[PDB]
């Protein structure tokens, strides 16, 4: 009848700007993992994330994972302008070997790491103004040491903190240390964290330890873009829409197939 | 997800020579390109815990002699056994525990070799208080036997038998290094009675031809 | 000294549920990633799950995932191992183990028998001797048993030498059933009288069979 119970099995490229993952989740790529670093500055209509994909940086985790990514899915952007924070008294540009980006050490692209200079670690007090007229995102993350030992020996001060501020929103953060199950050889972690400075806002950051610092923020837009988890591979063929299942007609007023849609869709019908 | 191989599954070494066991990595479980290396050896006896022999790819654990050895980097790795003893008899198992999901290797079982020893062949026919309960069990046995590796067949007026008989073998012996095994083939009293001839024939280095014990009256 | 006891064990019908649990000593509990692996009957080593610290992370093997769930205590230095939607591949021994790395301290371990077969216990069957050479075989074949173990001795055990009893085979009843001989000299099989002794606390049974030619 008018129930659409069938898709292809595969999602076409056409009309709608498709952009699949391989290997990389959405997270991943806004972070910088050295392996999704082809996603620098890519723009999508719709991102496709695929359970082969695997993260092959630094342990972390995103608290509010799920809300970060949907609000970057349906931005649309990863364009990240770097901006000019002074960070002294502190070694920049950390690295690990769980992370690498070619030979040597490395780390999320868009995040600095900061370690003392010296044997000292100061309080850092940065202000970054929004001057312009569209919304910033910033990302940044604050490190979770395995031991009392590795705490003192990175940052100086027994037991850190980070703090980032707006007029509009509040982000304190004390390290939680302690060991980790292994995971790409490191008993550590680091925690991501995002803050959004509106226009005529002023971004503040303050930290005596364990800061990954922020290296600029993502231009947010407001789009139809959005984000599916889906295995079907990509065609070159049309379709005006979308599900985790392929692509499916949009003649007939619903469709058995999928709740999640994208693009111009029949209404799921609940068989 | 890493996956490991061990490599014999099986091992005979004579007492005091040395032993290799190899174990593969699907993919590195070093850390950087350090020498950091997340891998453990661990032996294993009868009816008891596994127990860490070697950490880091080559660390001796604690109270570990001197004889055994551990190397490699990145995904093939080596364990050695250099002047073996009887006590080293054992399974031995390598363990990636770069990044979850963690997992073991498949289990090396290092064995004292001895010479060849042909095996004594006994064949049971069913008791009859078991034939009163509408069952009938016919056992073959192999007893004090080197190397392990033997081929019992029953057949049943010349059918050779599938998926109606069952072994089991005894750990090598503790002074003589030989084996023992029991074969049971298993039927109803029903079809028991249907045949008359039921042997039991053994395949083994030690014996020159295949032997075969068989007994009547079913 | 530095312990860890595990507890919760035993036979469980498939589908249904139990709590393992481990008991650590001697160390700073709360400061250890710690682990369950396991090992079915006969077989290798398998890892199960593992946690943090302070059990904010923690990871499970594929063939348990969605069904096994791992926490500590640490007020009580105690591992759990919360065991849902039993499955007979599931039977083995569980083992909790402290993380040094590798792995450098395990408890005695727990018994999980996933299985739908009721307590029963065994018949036991002579195998008489008969028509080597001078050496004659008899035994006796411990049949239709559930569940494991059963001990098995000969005279009381007054006869050990050439006495073998054999790893247990699971028949594809449920049941488990082994048997147990010996070699003697074939001369003294008129003179000297031959009973296997079997016991099944499990089910509250001790036999004791002759076996004569
Ligand atoms: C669109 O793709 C999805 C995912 O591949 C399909 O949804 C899944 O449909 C299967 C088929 O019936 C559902 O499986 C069933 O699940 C129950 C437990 O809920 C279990 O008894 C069985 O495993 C049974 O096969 C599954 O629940 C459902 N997944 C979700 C998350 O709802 C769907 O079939 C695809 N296309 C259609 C419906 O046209
Ligand atoms: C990303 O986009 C911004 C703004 O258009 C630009 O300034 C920056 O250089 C771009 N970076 C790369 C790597 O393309
Ligand atoms: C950092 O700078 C802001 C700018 O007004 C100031 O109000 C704040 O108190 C400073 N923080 C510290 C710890 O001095």
């Amino acid at each position: 009848e008018l129930v659409q119970s069938s898709s292809t099995g595969k999602i076409c490229n056409n009309p709608h700007r498709i952009l699949d993952g391989i290997d990389c989740t959405l997270i991943d790529a806004l972070l910088g993992d050295p392996h999704c670093d082809v996603f620098q500055n890519e723009t999508w209509d719709l991102f496709v994330e695929r359970s082969k994909a695997f993260s092959n940086c630094y342990p972390y985790d995103v608290p509010d994972y799920a809300s970060l990514r949907s609000l970057v899915a349906s931005s649309g952007t990863l364009e990240f302008i770097t901006e000019g924070f002074t960070w002294t008294g502190v070694t920049q540009n950390g690295g690990s070997n769980a992370c690498k980006r070619g030979p040597g050490s490395g780390f999320f692209s868009r995040l600095n790491w900061l370690t003392k200079s010296g044997s000292t670690y100061p309080v850092l007090n940065v202000t970054m103004p929004n001057n312009d007229n569209f919304d910033k995102l910033y990302i940044w993350g604050i490190h979770h040491p395995s031991t009392d030992q590795e705490q003192t020996s990175l940052y100086v001060q027994a037991s850190g903190r980070v703090t980032v501020s707006t007029r509009r929103s509040q982000q304190t953060i004390i390290p939680n240390i302690g060991s980790r199950p292994w995971v790409r050889g490191l008993s550590s972690r680091i925690s991501i964290y995002w803050t959004i400075v509106k226009p005529g806002d002023v971004l503040v950051i303050n930290s005596n330890g364990n800061l990954i610092a922020p290296r600029g923020y993502f231009k947010m837009r407001t789009g139809k873009s959005s984000i599916m988890r889906s295995d079907a591979p990509i065609d070159t063929c049309i379709s005006e829409c979308i599900t985790p299942n392929g692509s499916i007609p949009n003649d007939k007023p619903f469709q058995n197939v999928n709740k999640i849609t994208y693009g111009a869709c029949p209404k799921y019908v609940k068989q | 997800d890493i996956v490991m191989t061990q490599s014999p599954e099986s091992l005979a070494v004579s007492l005091g020579e040395r032993a290799t066991i190899n174990c593969k990595s699907s993919q590195s479980v070093s850390f950087g390109s350090s020498d950091k290396n997340y891998l453990g050896w661990y032996q294993q006896k009868p009816g008891q815990p596994p127990k860490l022999l070697i950490n880091w790819a080559s660390t001796r654990e604690s109270g570990v002699s001197d004889r055994f050895r551990g190397t490699g980097s990145g995904t093939d790795f080596t364990l050695t056994i250099s002047s073996l003893q009887a006590e080293d008899a054992a399974v031995y198992y390598c363990h990636q525990y770069y990044t979850p999901p963690y997992s073991f290797g498949q289990g090396t079982k290092l064995e004292i070799k001895r010479t060849v020893a042909a095996p004594s062949v006994f064949i049971f026919p069913p008791s009859d208080e078991q034939l009163k309960s509408g069952t009938a069990s016919v056992v073959c046995l192999l007893n004090n036997f080197y190397p392990r590796e033997a081929k019992v067949q029953w057949k049943v007026d010349n059918a050779l038998q599938s998926g109606n008989s069952q072994e089991s073998v005894t750990e090598q012996d503790s002074k003589d290094s030989t084996y023992s095994l029991s074969s049971t083939l298993t039927l109803s009293k029903a079809d028991y009675e249907k045949h008359k001839v039921y042997a039991c024939e053994v395949t083994h280095q030690g014996l020159s031809s295949p032997v075969t014990k068989s007994f009547n009256r079913g | 000294q530095v312990q860890l006891v595990e507890s919760g064990g035993g036979v469980v019908q498939p589908g249904r549920s139990l709590r393992l649990s481990c008991v650590a000593s001697g160390f700073t509990f709360r400061d250890s990633v710690m682990h369950w692996v396991r090992q079915a009957p006969g077989k290798g080593l398998e890892w199960v799950a593992v946690t943090s610290f302070d059990g904010g992370e923690s990871y499970s093997a594929d063939s348990v995932k969605g069904r096994f769930t791992i926490s500590r205590d640490n007020s009580k230095s105690t591992l759990s191992l919360q065991m849902n939607i039993l499955r007979p591949e599931d039977t083995g021994v569980y083992y909790c183990a402290r993380d040094r790395g590798g792995l450098d301290v395990w408890g005695q371990g727990t018994t999980v028998t996933v299985s739908g077969a009721s307590t029963k216990g065994p018949s036991v069957f002579p195998l008489a001797p008969s028509s080597s050479g001078g050496t004659a075989a008899l035994g006796c074949l411990v049949k239709d048993y559930f569940p494991e173990p059963v001990t098995v001795s000969w005279n009381s055990g007054a006869l050990t030498s050439g006495v073998h009893t054999f790893p247990a085979v699971l028949q594809s009843s449920g049941l488990y059933s082994l048997s147990s001989v010996v070699t003697v000299p074939s001369s003294s099989l008129g003179t000297q009288t031959y009973i296997c002794n079997v016991n099944h606390k499990p089910s509250n049974t001790k036999v004791d069979k002759r076996v004569e030619p």
